[PDB]
């Protein structure tokens, strides 16, 4: 929430931000922004390249592609409420090595 | 209820400002955290009444 | 206060403190006072291992009302998470495993980040080993103030735990204090003595 | 093999965040601690001794890659 | 007020006309024949491009009597470009 | 287009296999492509893109064309794939208007492609071996004249002729022959002096070379247009009338383009002489049929002057939109019923007409007629104007009127005829695959029939035949069977409406 | 997760059995409480089919000994599927490859059948 | 780019992401392979 | 059965890595695939050989190795021809229900096609007379994960002679 009234924790201002890039603590600054305040689980399609749920794809009714993805809740806000304007999102995603 | 022990002694205490639910009998906790809305959304959200949402 | 502008540049984060800031010349520059009540809140998961297994179950014997204490204790198996404000702790010392995670309390040797609100240079945040002391406010070395810019005015100072070992030892590499005495515009010593130090 | 023989910062704390983590995790340890519970303290004694099982990959802008062990690496 | 949709509508609305009956005739039904021979007509030629055979494993004699022969026909290389001879 | 290339891949995954019909879908779905690019975008490989290209260029499905720097380019023929559904028309319309021999001339013309002389009448003397029996023989003396009278009457013509290269441009070859089509020898048909007899498949230089003949579709929808128009005539105004109209167009098939709004001017004099002695008629009774044919609201045929006593040409184009008309409201008819029908002539009749109008001259109450306008608008068979009292063109301020578009509406049908084609040939396929099994099986209880037959076939065996476990299967086989027949003779009657639909599609296109 | 080839060579149930009872014999030498704590459907199914695969005669062969008899119906034209799945039910009654086992016409030839009787007890 | 890694919430390629890591491991690539007799 | 090239990328917890990365690799990759059908290949049974093992890479999110494998392991899946052996575990009236010896009770045969005394009138029948061996048809595999099976196969028993049981 916002403050002591609100019992909100501090705001990493976009400066603080800046600070920690240039640092270069990419780790750091990921857990920071994501772990520590909002942290979710989805499951995508590599075929449809669409989300999906418990290891299942509803779009593509199936679940031979599915995998699991750390991601900010507010990513998945704005994928969903880009999903609502009809400008679907299509996930792409590569292997990490 | 304590999944485990059974016992229905379930109460609510204030953490450090935390909701929780918590079973005096094994320390265990049930159900944490809580959804509320703030004031800045409050603010704009509008209140709706049963009459003229039924019409 | 749109989703782009309010929510993905910058957004809230938890495990943080803001305190009165106060000087404290008895103390290593890259040391950092921290008040035994904002401690008592402040807790990081460790992972229990072979290491220190008898470190945190003297830890969980304290209690949370007893600084060197924890505040709760996940199982390894299941993802319940047991309050040690009930229940006999020394049962559920005695029932640690290897691999569960312990929240103990911000004690001795902490890597805790430390920032001020109005943020210009890249120093302006940076990483400490925390003291625990039973005041109330932030205290460390005065010499530290100029990257700062603070002035014990009654300025509020930001405190930030990192709550993963990876995060941890960048923040004590990268931004450690003894690793960023100089400034990066110039090569200028910032950290360096202040007034009553130079006089 | 042309980069730099030097071990660069940023090298040094991904390596100790990574080694603090393993070790966290109840992994073996070469080092014969004496009575230091923290993972870190263990890490950079590790890295002083240079027993740490991890090997660098540096990466080219190409997409060429060169190897580096952490004893072929110099340490500051 | 329209009455609130209980349970949605059925995957097929059940339909008042019904398909009329089809052409009947000698030369419907030859139609039909000719089609399906055909259809086995270009099966069996060799315009009819045979996916290729997989997940075949060891080797035996038995290959050499079960084989399934069939000739190659060939195009005409002038009134084609040269840049597509095999 | 999607439906078009969604049964354009159906077609060319049936008749030819798989990797041709990717590479045709390619070259249909991105126009004019280089062989290279064409190899790179379909993840195929140098061989399998000649491959298909050969299988297809041979059949005249794609072209090829030259552009800057000497590069070649492939175009594919969507129309022309969706040509070989109709063989099974073109060869029945062949075997009714002749012998069988043209009918296996041009069912090789069309598995073929392009065909010599040499090759199509051994072809055809060879299959025509088998059809009889007793020792007798097929010589290519017959095979040949039903050939040129075929090709005479245009129904078979010659492919693009080769350029000669040593007339012009001798030395570096460019990377394609780059044919060209010549009109004067699309029916020139060379002269076999050999003549021979065809083996009968016992199994135990080129006279005719650079020369190469297709089946002229173009005259066949010609001739199919032309038994449209009489069988149509001959359902409304008379069976003689019809027949004038045929006999007609006959005199008119060679003097007359392909696309031509009007036909030649005819004159009953020559009318009466060319019509077959079969009808009895006398010439002040063509007189009248004629003047009241061109007097029937339908105008099929036009005076277009009194010269020559009484002189007569034919409306193509008016005659095909009466035609889609017909079929528009014989469709609406059956899909909604025949108030909607009737609402859909009256609308046809009355160009633009306000909703209270339709419902008054129509005789259909309120809610009811209605419903059908509502309806038949959002099938967008239909089309209101909004004629405003001001220029904002925006609220309860302006008229509606009912306006239908013939043009629109059969652009929409034929693509609805496409789709149900697709849906069609996907059902078929579906059932087909899915009783494989069953397939296999009652190919193997009629390869142990087939398979020694009369080597040692012993009669011990006959009644095991129905010994394998397809004894109630059979019952669904020929389920199947008849569902499969019938899908397929559907599809074939729906293809009839296309050629229709099209032909004025066709029509009303000028392409300048 | 991907499988490149899911007929890519077909195995006897020697060699099945041979590498049942390595993993067997390794695994109660590499006894892990945890491990198989977490999982006992591998012992499960090891142990199950090593039985179903001892109660038929897929024991007492060798390496040398499959090989003789594949070299042994090499010479007899015969289709791999058949003479692997005799190796696997081992047929020495004349009745099984008579009727019992498939391509009974034309192959059997009346003769061969006592050499593959005979090969089968090898 | 980092402000979409930020969105994304995936490490960025600047600092201490732009290297691989590998654990040195007792390891043998291309094991001696098991031959199969009926092959 | 038949051997299958395996690719899977395998994550070995840090508290094993005092072992040798081969065999704890096949240790998981054994509880990994045990009794667990693979959609259109097969069920799975155990591990043969590892033939690729590169490089243990580590990520910055666990901690622990993971290495991406190439190996070969054995699963059941017939070539619609192949004799099996099993044994009656139970016989539906719509159709019998073999079990392979300890494999798997999930074979359904439907009784169509032995010889002309076909019905199984519910007492246990094993067949209607003039360790039950079997005529695989086909294979057929789903995806269970319709809700927040899938390897049957039909079976056929023609008529085999069957000298030694009827
Ligand atoms: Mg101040
Ligand atoms: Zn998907
Ligand atoms: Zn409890």
């Amino acid at each position: 929430t916002e403050g002591r009234s609100r019992d909100g924790g501090l705001r990493l201002g976009e400066m603080e931000r800046d600070c920690l890039i240039g640092y270069g603590a990419s780790m750091l600054l990921l857990e920071r922004l994501m772990i520590s305040s909002d942290a979710f689980e989805v499951d995508v399609c590599g075929q449809c390249g669409l989300l999906g749920y418990s290891g299942w794809c509803h779009y593509c009714k199936s679940s031979c592609h599915v995998s699991s993805l750390r991601i900010p809740y507010a990513c998945k806000l704005l994928f969903q409420e880009l999903q609502s304007m009809n400008i679907i999102p299509r996930l792409k995603l590569s292997k990490y090595n | 209820r304590c999944p485990d022990c059974g016992s229905t002694e379930l109460v609510e205490d204030s953490h450090y400002s935390q909701s929780q639910l918590v079973c005096s009998d094994c320390g265990c906790v049930v159900t944490e955290g809580v959804l509320t809305t703030t004031f800045s959304d409050e603010g704009n959200l509008r209140e709706v009444t049963y009459s003229r949402s039924t019409g | 206060q749109g989703r782009f502008r309010g929510n993905l540049s910058g957004k809230r984060v938890d495990f943080s403190g803001r305190t009165v800031i106060s000087p404290d010349p008895n103390l290593r520059i890259d040391e950092v006072a921290v008040p035994v009540h904002v401690a008592k809140i402040l807790t990081f998961p460790e992972k229990v291992n072979k290491a220190n297994i008898n470190f945190l179950r003297k830890l969980v014997q304290n209690g949370p009302e007893v600084h060197p204490g924890a505040n709760f204790i996940q199982q390894r198996h299941t993802q319940m998470k047991r309050f040690l404000k009930y229940g006999n702790r020394e049962k559920m010392a005695q029932e640690l495993k290897y691999g569960d995670i312990v929240e103990r309390h911000l004690i001795d040797g902490d890597v805790v980040l430390f920032n001020r609100q109005p943020s210009l240079h890249k120093l302006s945040i940076m990483a400490h080993l925390a003291r625990v002391k039973p005041h109330r406010t932030f205290r460390f070395n005065e010499c530290v103030c100029t990257p700062y810019n603070a002035d014990f005015d009654g300025d509020e100072m930001n405190l930030h735990l990192p709550q993963t070992e990876e995060a941890k030892a960048e923040a004590l590499v990268l931004m450690g204090t003894k690793a960023n005495l100089v400034t990066p515009r110039n090569g200028e010593p910032l950290i360096a003595a202040i007034q009553d130090f130079l006089t | 093999r042309i980069t730099t023989p030097y071990m660069t910062k940023y090298e040094r704390a991904r390596v100790l965040g990574t080694r603090a983590l393993q070790i966290a995790m109840c992994a073996p340890v070469m080092v014969e601690l004496e009575g230091e519970t923290d993972p870190l303290l263990i890490a950079m004694k590790e890295l002083k001794a240079r027993k740490i099982p991890i090997i660098i990959r540096r990466y080219l802008p190409d997409g060429s890659y060169e190897d580096w062990g952490v004893d072929e690496l110099i340490i500051t | 007020l329209p009455d609130v949709v209980l349970k949605p509508p059925p995957l097929f609305p059940d339909t008042d006309y019904k398909p009329v009956p089809l052409k009947t005739g000698e030369g419907e039904e030859y139609m039909l024949a000719l089609k399906q021979e055909l259809r086995e007509t270009m099966k069996r030629m060799p315009y009819f491009i045979e996916t290729p055979e997989e997940r075949q494993d060891i080797e035996r004699y038995s290959k050499r009597y079960m084989k399934v022969y069939k000739e190659e026909w060939i195009p005409d290389w002038r009134r084609l470009p040269r840049e597509m001879m095999p | 287009t999607q439906a078009e290339i969604k049964l354009c891949s159906l077609l060319l995954q049936e008749h030819f296999g798989e990797i041709v019909e990717k590479i045709g879908v390619h070259l249909i779905r991105t126009g004019s492509q280089p062989l290279r690019v064409i190899a790179h975008d379909t993840g195929t490989s140098l061989d399998q893109v000649k491959k298909a290209l050969c299988v297809l260029v041979q059949h005249n499905l794609v072209s090829y064309q030259v552009h800057k720097r000497g590069v070649v380019e492939y175009e594919a023929q969507c129309s022309r794939v969706l040509r070989m559904l109709r063989y099974p028309r073109y060869i029945y319309t062949t075997k009714t208007l002749y012998s069988d021999t043209g009918e296996l001339i041009v069912e090789e013309l069309l598995l073929n492609g392009k065909l010599t002389m040499s090759a199509v009448v051994k072809k055809v003397a060879d299959r025509l071996t088998e059809t009889m029996e007793d020792g007798k023989t097929m010589d290519y003396a017959e095979v040949s004249n039903t050939f040129v009278r075929l090709a005479d009457t245009h129904f078979v013509q010659r492919c693009p002729s080769v350029p000669t290269t040593e007339n012009s441009d001798p030395g570096p070859p460019p990377p394609a022959p780059t044919l060209v089509i010549n009109e004067k020898d699309m029916y020139l048909v060379p002269k076999l002096s050999l003549i021979g007899k065809g083996k009968r498949r016992r199994s135990s230089p080129i006279p005719d070379d650079g020369i190469y003949w297709q089946a002229n579709l173009d005259r066949f929808h010609q001739h199919f247009r032309d038994q449209a128009i009489v069988s149509a005539v001959a359902n409304r105004m008379d069976q003689t009338s019809s027949e004038i109209v045929r006999t007609m167009l006959r005199m008119s098939e060679i003097t007359t383009s392909s696309s031509a709004p009007f036909t030649q001017p005819l004159s009953s004099n020559e009318i009466f002489r060319s019509l077959p002695v079969g009808y009895n008629i006398s010439k002040q009774v063509l007189d009248q049929y004629l003047t009241l044919l061109a007097d029937d609201p339908l105008e099929f045929v036009g005076k277009s002057g009194d010269s020559g006593g009484g002189m007569y040409v034919i409306n193509l184009h008016k005659a095909l939109a009466s035609l889609a008309t017909a079929t528009l409201e014989s469709v609406v008819q059956e899909r909604f019923g025949s108030r909607c029908a009737r609402i859909f002539r009256l609308v046809l009749q009355k160009k633009h007409i306000e909703q209270k109008q339709v419902e008054d001259f129509a005789m259909i109450p309120a809610k009811e007629a209605k419903d059908m306008l509502y309806k038949m608008l959002s099938e967008n068979f239909m089309s209101l104007q909004e004629i405003p009292k001001t220029p904002d063109h925006a609220p309860s301020r302006t008229f509606y009127l009912y306006t239908v578009n013939i043009l629109s509406a059969a652009r929409m049908l034929l693509h609805r005829c496409y789709k149900s084609i697709a849906n069609l040939i996907e059902r078929r396929q579906f059932e087909t695959k899915e009783n494989k099994r069953l397939l296999e099986k009652s190919q193997r209880v009629e390869a142990i029939i087939a398979s020694m037959q009369a080597t040692g076939a012993e009669e011990a065996q006959l009644q095991e035949i129905e010994e394998m476990i397809t004894a109630p299967e059979r019952q669904q086989l020929e389920t199947l069977k008849r569902n499969v027949n019938k899908l397929d003779a559907s599809e074939i009657q729906v293809d009839e409406t296309i050629f229709l639909l099209e032909s004025y599609i066709e029509c009303t296109m000028k392409r300048q | 997760m991907e499988v490149k080839d899911a007929n890519s060579a077909l195995l006897s149930n020697y060699e099945v059995f041979q590498l049942l009872t390595d993993l067997k014999e390794q695994r109660k030498e590499s006894g892990k409480n945890k491990h198989s704590s977490g999982q006992q459907n591998l012992n499960t199914i090891t142990y199950e089919t090593l039985k179903y695969i001892s109660k038929t005669p897929c024991r007492h062969q060798s390496p040398e000994i499959v090989r003789e008899f594949l070299t042994a119906l090499k010479s007899h034209k015969l289709t791999k599927a058949e003479k692997l799945q005799l190796l696997n039910h081992r047929p020495v009654t004349a009745v099984e490859i008579q009727l019992m086992v498939e391509e009974s016409e034309e192959r059997l030839t009346e003769e061969q059948i006592e050499a593959l009787l005979h090969t089968v007890t090898s | 780019g980092v402000s979409e890694c930020i969105i994304m919430g995936i490490p960025m390629n600047i600092g201490t992401g732009l290297f691989k890591l590998l654990h040195k491991a007792d390891r043998d690539p291309n094991p001696p392979k098991r031959p199969l007799i009926f092959d | 059965f038949v051997l299958v090239e395996m690719v899977d990328t395998v994550r070995i917890p840090p508290w094993q890595f005092e072992r040798k990365l081969n065999d704890s690799i096949a240790e998981e990759l054994n509880k990994k695939l045990a009794n667990k059908v693979v959609y259109n290949v097969g069920l799975c049974i155990c591990l043969f050989d590892i033939t690729k093992l590169e490089d243990a890479y580590v990520f910055p999110g666990d901690g622990a190795s993971h290495t991406k494998v190439h190996f070969r392991c054995v699963v059941f899946h017939p070539f619609l021809d192949e004799i099996l052996i099993g044994k009656i575990k139970g016989c539906s009236p719509e159709g019998v229900h073999v079990s392979l010896g300890f494999f798997d009770d999930i074979l359904i045969p439907p009784e169509s096609l032995q010889q002309p005394a076909k019905f199984d009138e519910a007492e246990q029948v094993w067949v209607w007379e003039y360790g039950e061996e079997i005529r695989f048809r086909v294979v057929d595999e789903s995806f269970v994960d319709t809700s927040p099976y899938t390897l049957v196969g039909s079976i056929s028993e023609p008529g085999l002679g069957l000298l030694s049981w009827w």
